[PDB]
């Protein structure tokens, strides 16, 4: 039949579904597993980031409550002509543009309109790829693995990837997150071992790309209450992250944020004993990551009926480093969460 | 004592008359329990294999209606099932393995289980006998009633879903096409696609015919028993209700009026947009409707529906009935108190999709339910191949209250309105819906204006 030792080593993978909402790194981390664990598209398409990031700083710039204006009007045509280009879906990406893109990126106006970053939806790669691009305004680069996992592409439908660790098969599906994507999820529900949950803690300020009214954070929330009572899944362990810790970190320490602002129940929020923080960490930030971790915690905690145990890490899925030390932990919970049957 | 195999002869009679004879012997060496498992927890278990190349032959009797106007209601079953057994007798011939019969409609996979590549030629060559064999019970008989055929080739993912009355079937995007293309198929000539021509190899009276309003064709030729007699008795529940086992027992064939009796047709309206076949077949989109599927066959399981009966469910359509049961009229009971409790069936089975919508996350299920009563005839077919249905004037109207019917709302027809008006249930009149059979009709939606207005 040759089928009873293909059911055995099926039986013997570690079935890794990918959730949480959108632009919160499911791609990326996937992309790092491959990384640490195994065709000119990429450059274009990184290409397409830079574009799509310069046209959306621009075209903020008119629809804040101030509209900003450049420290050097003089390059206002400049300003128009990323205004032309808007919405060109072939493109050469001529110097020209290139130039223009940077003299951008170098007045201060454009650099007050990008701080702003929250009021609008914008890719978080913009800041990185304009500065690592003005390098390779020349056609004979091919980007390192920091670009390439940096690179903001979409997720549309159920991407299964393998990949073996020491003698282990590991089968995992990335998933999109956005709202029209989430029918897609319940497709893959089927005898799952785990479910890394990434969220994107530097995305508390911010509003999701759905309907720009809805906290992204909130929005997170209210998508892992969905899935953590989903009656497929109050037998499957939910292997929390919580990605986007340098963005997060930057953003606390930039001190213009106030998550008390956006969220109430941080002023009256104390930092708890079982901080495990590395040397040099900011008390502040530290406080804030766990109270984030508290506020997807709770969800964890007044339902479930221990079933299944949520077992939250942190990460930064652009630090190589960082996916290595969390994924070999996560390799010793799921060790432990796949043979529970 | 030996009397065991006999049971087990039974049992494998009632498989042999639910599933192809392939899978049938397949799920005899009962080496994977868990069907037995099913005999005796997260996601409902069900197998579907998404098989590619295969044909599927759809065929109507044309003016049926006409036919069965004014039979004994026994009459009616005994030239049914003297065409479906002629239908039969065609498919060994013709190596082709039925599926179903949808009320009048009667169709066929060409090899779905065991793949063939003459699939083909299989399929409308027991589509040209089968015109041959309808022609020549109207001149036997003299019944005026020739039956149109509709061909489409393809892939298509065979399985069973369901817990209740569960029958290995067909679904895809190509079942409803060959579906709707015998719908559209002109009587006595088998009406074919694209998808078959293209490899018809026009060993055939190729036939270009247009509809008359994706180039479609036109053809017309050229102790340890316990265990046993538990798993056959539920094995037979399954396949035909109690009153008929009973009846079956000393009967060779089985038929029965119902003067009153009422069905309903819940249907999913936006399953087809649910389901998006860019992954493995997409058989996961099925395995959630299987998961719903089961909470329907779950509430049947109630107290309070014993005289409910799943009749069958056709794809994403649900089909159920009442009245079958009643045989004594009790004094403290009023007669048609059934149609409450099947009414209030449907009620229930609107909300259980909204638990779950519930469990599905940022996309909600809307089906649709029609709802008819009046006179009716139940049946059952074969022999060797038992399979229980029922026909009348009832089954067709509510079918095409609920294709003429609105998500989320109970179109219920106008004497049931009559009826169920006076039990406190408050409906709003629709309007006028065009019935393809009974032109204009008068219709009332069951919730009070639910949405808005
Ligand atoms: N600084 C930093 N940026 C990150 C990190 N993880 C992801 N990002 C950035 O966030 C953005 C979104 O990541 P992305 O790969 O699109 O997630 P996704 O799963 O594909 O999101 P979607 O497809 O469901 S919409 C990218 O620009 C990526 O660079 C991180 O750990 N640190
Ligand atoms: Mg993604």
């Amino acid at each position: 039949k040759q089928l009873q030792k293909d059911k055995q080593v099926y039986r013997a993978t570690h079935r890794l579904l990918l959730l949480g909402a959108g632009e919160s790194g499911k791609s990326t981390i996937v992309k790092q597993m491959r990384i640490l664990h195994v065709k000119a598209t990429k450059v274009q398409d990184i290409k397409n980031n830079l574009k799509e990031a310069i046209e959306t700083i621009v075209a903020a710039m008119s629809n804040l409550v101030p509209p900003v204006e450049l420290a050097n009007p003089e390059n206002q045509f400049r300003v128009d002509y990323i205004l032309s280009v808007m919405n060109v879906p072939d493109f050469d990406f001529p110097p020209e543009f290139y130039e223009h893109a940077k003299a951008l990126w170098e007045d201060e106006g454009v650099r007050a309109c990008y701080e702003r970053s929250n009021e609008y939806q914008l890719i978080d790669c913009a800041q990185y790829f304009l500065d690592k691009i003005d390098v390779i305004k020349q056609d004979d680069y091919v980007p390192s693995d920091q670009d390439l996992l940096r690179c903001r592409v979409l997720t549309s439908g159920i991407f299964e990837t393998k990949f073996q660790v020491d003698k282990v098969n590991f089968h995992m599906f990335d998933v999109g997150g956005q709202r029209d994507e989430r029918r897609k999820w319940i497709q893959c529900f089927n005898d799952v071992t785990a479910i890394i949950f990434v969220v994107a803690s530097s995305s508390y300020n911010m509003v999701i790309r759905e309907d720009n009214q809805t906290n992204r954070l909130q929005e997170a929330l209210n998508l892992f209450k969905s899935i953590w009572n989903n009656r497929w899944l109050r037998t499957i362990s939910v292997i929390l992250f919580l990605n986007k810790q340098d963005l997060l970190a930057e953003k606390v320490l930039a001190g213009k944020s106030k998550i008390e602002d956006y969220f109430p129940e941080f002023a009256r929020y104390t930092t708890p004993e079982d901080a495990t923080p590395e040397p040099g960490e900011d008390p502040r930030v530290t406080r804030a990551k766990y109270f984030i971790r508290d506020e997807f915690l709770r969800i964890s905690t007044a339902s479930g009926d221990g079933r299944h145990y949520c077992y939250p890490h942190f990460t930064c899925a652009v630090d190589t480093e960082n996916i290595r030390r969390v994924f070999n932990d996560c390799r010793d919970i799921i060790q432990r969460m796949h043979l529970r049957q | 004592g030996k009397d065991l195999e006999v049971e087990k002869a039974l049992k494998e009679r009632m498989i042999h008359s639910v599933m192809p004879r392939i899978i049938a012997d397949d799920l005899m060496k009962q080496g994977d329990e868990e069907s037995e498992n099913s005999v005796k927890i997260a996601f409902r278990p069900f197998k579907m294999q998404q098989i590619e190349e295969v044909s599927i032959l759809f065929a109507d009797i044309v003016g049926f209606t006409k036919m069965s106007a004014n039979k004994s209601a026994h009459a009616l079953v005994g030239l049914l099932n003297d065409l479906f057994g002629r239908f039969d007798r065609l498919c060994e011939e013709t190596k082709c393995e039925k599926i179903s019969t949808l009320g009048d409609c009667y169709y066929c996979v060409a090899g779905c289980p065991e793949p063939r590549a003459d699939h083909a030629y299989c399929c409308i060559e027991m589509g040209l006998g089968m015109i041959r064999a309808i022609e020549q019970f109207c001149q036997e008989k003299k019944e005026m009633v020739n039956m149109r055929v509709g061909v489409h080739t393809g892939t298509v993912l065979c399985g069973i879903l369901g817990m209740r009355r569960f029958k290995f079937d067909v679904w895809s995007n190509d079942v409803n096409l060959a579906n709707l293309m015998e719908q559209l198929g002109v009587a006595g000539k088998v009406h074919i696609s694209e998808a078959t021509a293209k490899y018809l190899d026009d060993r055939y009276e190729m036939e270009d015919g247009k509809v008359t309003e994706l180039k479609t064709y036109l053809i017309a030729g050229q102790t340890k028993i316990q265990s046993m007699r538990d798993q056959a008795d539920w094995l037979l529940r399954n396949i035909i209700p109690y009153h008929v086992a009973e009846q079956l027992k000393v009967s060779q064939t089985y038929s029965k009026n119902h003067d009153s009796g009422g069905v309903i047709f819940a249907s999913i309206v936006n399953f087809s947009e649910f389901y998006e076949e860019n992954y493995e077949g997409g058989k996961e989109c099925y395995r959630v409707l299987n998961e719903l599927i089961g909470d329907f066959d779950e509430l049947l399981s109630k107290p309070d529906y014993s005289s409910i009966e799943k009749i069958k469910t056709i794809g994403a359509t649900y089909m159920a009935a009442s009245g079958l049961n009643a045989t004594q009229c009790r004094d403290g009971s009023h007669p048609q108190e059934h149609l409450q409790i099947l009414f209030e069936f449907a009620k229930e089975m609107m909300r259980v999709v909204d638990d779950f919508n519930n469990n599905m996350l940022w996309f909600n299920f809307k089906l649709r339910v029609g709802f008819n009563h009046g006179p009716l005839t139940a049946g059952v077919i074969g022999t060797t191949k038992l399979l229980y249905d029922i026909w009348g004037d009832t089954v067709n109207i509510a079918s095409r209250m609920d294709t003429t019917g609105v998500e989320c709302r109970i179109q219920v027809s106008e004497e049931s309105y009559r009826v169920l008006s006076k039990m406190g249930y408050e409906f709003d009149y629709r309007g006028t819906v065009n019935v393809k059979g009974k032109g204009q009709m008068k219709t009332y939606l069951y919730p009070k204006c639910t949405d808005s207005g």
